[PDB]
């Protein structure tokens, strides 16, 4: 390509058919290249055979995410502001049931807008702003309206840094191809200087402006816009102005104190969102580390070190090419970023970190399943992109004889095991349930697997739960309750509208879901593991790195020779994970409502959204639609003519879109060709078709329009199924 | 000032405790593991004299030497030494 | 053509050398000490107060810093050069009268040659020391320990 250059046009390329592999989009017309162009639009086997740029693009086309997450948030802060309900909800929590969005009464619309709290028509929320927002050491609607434009500021600017890259004549190699410092910085002072900084604006301002909110008032009968400077006088109620101490150290006297923190654990009676008196200390006690920690270092050295006998000789030298990969140092990350998201999903529901959550049921489970699909949707990826490594990234083979060349050495092996693992599971991990049916429908309970028939006896208790809620008696200092109230030992009194967390008991019907997870988590990974491992060569095809990591299927021979590849192992690996997460969700809420969520009154006689129906009745896998799907969902199929209605009214579409995927999943290809011409014929008679040769779907595009649909179908189905059984009773 | 002035000098009791016990512990480095109580390099009693740890970790007690009694159960007896 | 803006190791430093030079006499408070008897404070807490102040008020504050910023970028264009600035007046041969030239310092030239007896007995130092005058009032705005005060003393 010209047009023409090198050097010697500014005149930009708008006009002249094509670009992207060289007997390119050819003069001669076609359609396939219009899904080409969008797909693989980002890729790197083309653009140039030379690293250089690519990192100079990804550090820019990156940017436009932050900026975006930044245009987003703004319409959420704005939204969570003038489309109010926040002002109204906060003087009045336990009571309200929040909104931010509202229609405009065009056509049918309005049904969707149904009285939500501080006196107005709207559609609800299961996205816990209104609750980060508890923070506001200040309060005010127009104020969020500054935090809002403060958002659009970071954006335009944190979006003109993206002009101020690639398009501007760019940095180069050394800049990233000296890695030497990167984490040094990152973790030290941002990971640090945020958490740190967050400390300073987490007791300064917030703690006090909810220390005396957890009582009454109406805001501006509290927390001015400046009030919190030098005036270290209201900081007087929430500890000393250090009195006689000077910059910690010890020649200090406490005859009666010990700074803010004074460590909690449990839950505010009046706002059980976990205590804040702590929340500063923990973030402070973070940062320090990061503050000390981001001070390594300059790199091989540490990895060029510990080897052994069978261990990893190539451990030593574990990648020069880890300054020369991406597709590698992205895949690693996704496993972590991803696997480090759904660890949120627990510490959240068994330890709320915001005021008013749990009581708020629906506004932190939405969460625990949204955060849950990322700690999964980012993991199969975290494999895909390793397959993208394993196939291609490096120039030649300069990488040699090491940890990997090792793992591969065995490979019909690491995956030889893992397999049997799964059929051991599955048999012990699902037909287990099927016993029950076949023998409870035969009907002889003597011999089921009930929490009571097969020998276990009115106790689960003695394991580690019961040595967690009881541990404030070790090296442990203490502080009433535990760490997470859901643990075996002691305490009850949690909240005065509805409930929050309490013990959460186990045994079987907790024993075996917990095991289906195993088998589910395991056969997921089998297919990804073997998939990324056998990326490039095999004894079904060895001539098998020769195009890319996709390729439809090699060809009718060898018997099958179809699925193979690794786009496709990252195609049938999604297919499982949709279950992996989709059944983990199914788990939590049936627990968390069967027990936990429920409610106090006199003598606090607890009354769960369901008197533990779980008991003897999830163990039957029909009980999973006797007690679940057919029981709850009665709220989705009753939901017409209401306010939420948009869920029942989705629940048919998307419970349709899924049942459209199979068409894309289950079908041939020269088929819709053979068909597309009958069409093309009738077209030509009137004189109406040929130009831009209309073509069927690109074997693997077809699979691309399976899967993606099967998910946005099979998923939102419950996104509806859910929001419709926590809004309204529960 | 205040007692925090006798504590202004106590910046020394940590920072000089730290940094004066600094250089030696990183000085003949490029070393990693190892010392005398292991693999070949050799002589005993065990001993005796080799710094940072010994002297300054003893100085935290030392800061409580002369300010002792004066801060404690305030003043007693008729000159504990007997001399004028 | 399109306007220019050359970055190169260290423009950011020539104009960053300059920014502080202007701020070194926009230091103001102790450079011209008669400036504030109490004017450093824009307008205590107690503070001082035994507003902030009487005042010289007002509005027409943006229009200034904008409109005379609509000059900063003119002694930055005009004297790109091709000179004709002295448009003089169409007629009249009587306009020898000059004024200076291009000025930096005691003016047209230096001038009145003839000098030294008594006054008696580069130039980043004429910079360096006045951030050591700038950043100094910087903390002196918040220059307090308040609950306590000078430990020193
Ligand atoms: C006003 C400016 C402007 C102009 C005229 C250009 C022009 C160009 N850029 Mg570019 N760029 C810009 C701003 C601009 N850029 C900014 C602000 C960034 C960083 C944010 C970049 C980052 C960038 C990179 C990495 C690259 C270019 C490249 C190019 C060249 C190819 C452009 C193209 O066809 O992409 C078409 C794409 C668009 C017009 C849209 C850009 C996508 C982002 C910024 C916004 C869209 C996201 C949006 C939310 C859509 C998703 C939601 C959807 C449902 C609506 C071309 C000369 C490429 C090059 O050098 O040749 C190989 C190179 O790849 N640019
Ligand atoms: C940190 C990571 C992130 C980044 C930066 C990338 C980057 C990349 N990936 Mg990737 N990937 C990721 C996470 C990431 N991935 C994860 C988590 C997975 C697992 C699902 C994958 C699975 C994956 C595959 C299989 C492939 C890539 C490929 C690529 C490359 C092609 C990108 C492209 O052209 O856009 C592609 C995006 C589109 C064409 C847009 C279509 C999006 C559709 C499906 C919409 C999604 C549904 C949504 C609900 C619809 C919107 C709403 C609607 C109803 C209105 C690029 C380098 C491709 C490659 O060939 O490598 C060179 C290869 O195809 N990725
Ligand atoms: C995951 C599931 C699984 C398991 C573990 C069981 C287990 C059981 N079923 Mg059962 N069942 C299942 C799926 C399963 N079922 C399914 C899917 C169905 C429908 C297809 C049924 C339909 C069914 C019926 C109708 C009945 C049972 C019954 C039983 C019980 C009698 C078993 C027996 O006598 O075998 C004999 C046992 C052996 C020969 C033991 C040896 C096998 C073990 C030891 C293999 C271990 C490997 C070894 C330890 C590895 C170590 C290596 C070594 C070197 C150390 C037993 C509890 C019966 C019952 O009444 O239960 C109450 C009843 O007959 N099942
Ligand atoms: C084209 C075909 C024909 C038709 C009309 C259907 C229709 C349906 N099938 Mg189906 N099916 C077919 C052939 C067909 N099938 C074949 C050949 C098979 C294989 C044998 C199947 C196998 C199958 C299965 C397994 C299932 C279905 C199901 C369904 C139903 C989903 C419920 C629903 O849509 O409520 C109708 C109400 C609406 C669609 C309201 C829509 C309002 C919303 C979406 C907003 C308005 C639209 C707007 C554009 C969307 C927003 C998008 C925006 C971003 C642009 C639907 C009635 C599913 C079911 O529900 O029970 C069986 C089930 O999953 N089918
Ligand atoms: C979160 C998402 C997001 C972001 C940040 C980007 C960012 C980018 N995309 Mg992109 N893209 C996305 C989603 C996104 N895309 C999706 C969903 C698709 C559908 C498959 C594409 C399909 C696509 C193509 C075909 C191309 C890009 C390109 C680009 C780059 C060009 C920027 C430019 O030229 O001027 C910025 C221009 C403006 C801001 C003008 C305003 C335009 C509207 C949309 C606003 C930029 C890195 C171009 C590229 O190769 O660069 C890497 C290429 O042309 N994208
Ligand atoms: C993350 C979000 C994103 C999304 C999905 C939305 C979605 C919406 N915004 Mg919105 N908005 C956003 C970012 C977003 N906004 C940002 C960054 C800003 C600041 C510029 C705004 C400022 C804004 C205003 C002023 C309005 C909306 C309104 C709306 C609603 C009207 C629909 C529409 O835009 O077209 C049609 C819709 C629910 C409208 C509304 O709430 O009335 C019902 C109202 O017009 N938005
Ligand atoms: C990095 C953090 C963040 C930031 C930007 C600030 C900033 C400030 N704090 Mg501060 N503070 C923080 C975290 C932070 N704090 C935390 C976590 C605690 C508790 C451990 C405190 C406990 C605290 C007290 C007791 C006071 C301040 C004061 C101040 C102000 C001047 C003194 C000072 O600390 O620095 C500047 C350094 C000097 C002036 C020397 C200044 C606005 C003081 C104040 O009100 O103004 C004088 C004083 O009251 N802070
Ligand atoms: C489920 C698993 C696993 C996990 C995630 C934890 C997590 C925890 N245990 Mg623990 N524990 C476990 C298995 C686990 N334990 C087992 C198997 C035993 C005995 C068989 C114990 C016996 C034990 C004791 C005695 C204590 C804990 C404590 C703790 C907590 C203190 C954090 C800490 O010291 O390390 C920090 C780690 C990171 C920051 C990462 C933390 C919640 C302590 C506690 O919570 O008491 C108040 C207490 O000291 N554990
Ligand atoms: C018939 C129709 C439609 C349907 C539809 C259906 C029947 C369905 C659909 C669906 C869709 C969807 C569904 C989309 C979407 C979405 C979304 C937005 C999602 C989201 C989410 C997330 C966030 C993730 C996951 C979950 C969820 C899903 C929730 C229409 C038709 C027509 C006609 C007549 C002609 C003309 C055109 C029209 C007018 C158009
Ligand atoms: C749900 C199945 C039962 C199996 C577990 C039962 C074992 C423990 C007994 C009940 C557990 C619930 O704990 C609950 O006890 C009492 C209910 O009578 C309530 O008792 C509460 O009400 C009264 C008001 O002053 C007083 O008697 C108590 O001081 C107070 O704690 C509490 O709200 C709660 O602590
Ligand atoms: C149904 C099906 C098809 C047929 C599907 C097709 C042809 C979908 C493509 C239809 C396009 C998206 C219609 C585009 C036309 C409009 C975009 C043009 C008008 C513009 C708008 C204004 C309407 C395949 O090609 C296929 C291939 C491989 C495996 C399975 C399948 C499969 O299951």
């Amino acid at each position: 390509l010209v047009d023409r250059d090198p050097i010697k046009t500014s005149f930009e390329q708008w006009a002249k058919p094509g670009h992207f592999s060289r007997t390119i989009a050819k003069g001669p017309d076609t359609t396939t290249w219009i899904w080409n162009l969008h797909a693989d639009a980002h890729d790197f086997d083309s653009h140039t055979s030379d690293l250089e740029e690519i990192s100079r693009k990804v550090f820019s086309a990156h940017f436009g995410q932050l900026s975006i997450i930044f245009l987003w948030l703004s319409g959420m802060y704005f939204h969570g502001a003038r489309f109010s309900n926040y002002e109204a909800w906060l003087n009045d929590p336990t009571h309200i049931g929040p909104s931010a969005q509202v229609v405009w009464p065009i056509v049918g619309q309005e049904i969707l807008n149904g009285d939500v709290g501080g006196g107005f028509r709207g559609i609800q929320i299961t996205s816990g702003f209104f609750q980060i927002w508890r923070a506001s050491g200040i309060t005010s609607e127009l104020q969020l309206y500054c935090t809002a434009i403060g958002a659009l500021v970071f954006a335009g600017l944190m979006l003109f840094a993206g002009w101020f890259h690639y398009h501007k004549a760019a940095p180069k190699l050394a800049w990233f191809q000296d890695v030497e410092s990167m984490l040094n910085h990152h973790l030290a002072g941002l990971l640090g200087l945020g958490s740190l900084s967050w400390a300073r604006h987490q007791v300064h301002v917030s703690l006090p402006i909810n220390q005396f909110l957890n009582a009454g008032v109406d805001p501006k009968e509290i927390p001015l816009p400046h009030e919190f400077i030098l005036n270290r006088d209201l900081l007087a109620q929430l500890y000393p102005s250090f009195a006689e101490g000077a910059t910690p150290f010890f020649t200090l006297n406490w005859s009666k104190y010990a700074d803010f923190l004074t460590f909690r654990g449990g839950l505010d009676p009046l706002t059980g969102g976990l205590w804040l008196t702590d929340i500063a200390h923990h973030h402070l006690a973070i940062a320090i580390l990061f503050l000390i920690a981001g001070h390594m270092y300059r790199i091989k050295d540490i990895l060029e070190a510990h080897k052994g006998p069978f261990t990893g000789q190539g451990h030593k030298g574990l990648y020069e090419i880890l300054t020369t990969s991406w597709h590698a140092q992205l895949s690693i990350n996704l496993a972590m970023l991803g696997s480090l998201t759904i660890v949120v999903a627990q510490h959240m529901y068994s330890m709320p970190p915001y005021p008013y959550l749990a009581t708020d049921y629906a506004t932190q489970l939405s969460l625990f399943t949204h955060h849950m699909w990322i700690g999964g949707f980012l993991i199969v990826g975290a494999a895909a992109h390793a397959a993208i490594f394993m196939v291609r990234d490096y120039d030649p083979t300069t990488r040699y004889n090491d940890l990997l060349d090792r793992v591969l050495r065995h490979r019909d092996a690491i995956i030889s095991h893992l397999n049997w693992v799964c059929i051991f599971l599955g048999f012990h991990s699902f037909g287990l349930y099927i016993h029950n049916d076949t023998m409870s429908a035969l009907g002889r309970p003597q011999d089921m697997f009930s929490d009571t028939a097969i020998q276990l006896q009115p106790v689960f208790a003695q394991w580690i739960q019961n040595t967690h809620a009881l541990a404030p008696g070790t090296t442990a200092p203490g502080a009433t309750a535990s760490t997470s109230l859901t643990w075996g030992g002691g305490d009850l009194v949690a909240v005065g509208n509805k409930v929050a967390l309490l013990p959460i008991p186990l045994g079987t019907a907790d024993f075996l879901v917990h095991h289906i997870h195993a088998f589910t988590i395991h056969v997921t990974v089998l297919i990804l593991l073997k998939g990324v491992l056998f990326a490039r060569s095999s004894r079904l095809i060895p001539d098998k790195a020769n195009l890319g990591f996709r390729f439809p299927c090699d060809g009718p021979g060898r018997g099958g020779t179809c699925q193979v590849s690794a786009w496709d192992h990252v195609f049938l690996g999604l297919f499982w994970m949709y279950n992996s997460i989709s059944v983990v969700i199914f788990h939590f809420s049936w627990k968390m409502q069967s027990d936990v969520w429920g409610t106090i009154n006199d003598q606090g006689v607890v009354t769960h959204i369901t008197a533990g129906n779980f008991a003897q009745s999830s163990i039957t896998i029909n009980g999973w639609l006797r007690d679940f799907l057919w029981a709850q969902a009665s709220q989705v199929i009753q939901s017409y003519g209401s306010s939420l209605s948009a869920y029942g009214l989705f629940f048919l579409g998307a419970h349709f879109v899924w049942a459209f995927s199979l068409m894309f999943l289950f079908s041939g290809r020269g088929y819709w060709q053979e068909l597309i011409e009958s069409i093309v014929w009738a077209h030509n008679k009137l004189k109406v078709a040929p130009a831009t040769q209309p073509r069927a779907l690109s074997i693997v595009q077809g699979r691309a329009v399976g899967v993606t649909h099967y998910l946005l179908g099979g998923i939102a189905t419950t996104w509806a199924f859910f929001l419709a059984r926590i809004i309204a009773v529960g | 000032d205040y007692i925090g002035s006798s504590t202004n000098l106590i910046m020394v009791t940590t920072t000089t405790l730290m940094l004066f016990a600094g250089r030696f512990g990183l000085a003949p480095s490029a070393n990693r593991k190892a010392t005398a109580g292991l693999k070949l390099e050799a002589r005993e009693s065990g001993l005796q004299t080799g710094d940072p740890a010994g002297f300054t970790l003893a100085d935290t007690l030392a800061c409580g030497a002369v300010g002792h009694i004066m801060g404690v159960g305030i003043v007693l007896g008729l000159k504990n030494t007997g001399v004028l | 053509s399109d306007p220019e803006g050359t970055g190169g190791f260290i423009e950011p430093k020539w104009l960053a050398y300059g920014e502080i030079i202007n701020g070194r006499y926009a230091m103001l408070g102790a450079v011209g000490a008669i400036a504030p008897e109490i004017l450093g404070k824009a307008g205590w807490f107690r503070t001082g107060f035994i507003y902030n102040y009487w005042a010289d008020s007002y509005t027409l504050f943006v229009f200034e810093m904008a409109l005379m910023g609509f000059a900063e970028h003119r002694r930055f264009q005009d004297w790109a050069k091709p000179g004709s600035m002295g448009k003089q007046y169409f007629l009249g041969l009587e306009k020898g009268l000059g004024g200076s030239g291009e000025p930096a310092y005691p003016g047209g030239p230096f001038f009145n040659p003839l000098g030294f007896g008594k006054d008696e007995k580069k130039l980043k130092e004429v910079k360096n020391g006045r951030l050591a005058m700038l950043a100094i009032l910087g903390y002196f705005v918040q220059a307090l320990v308040t609950g306590v005060g000078p430990y020193q003393n």
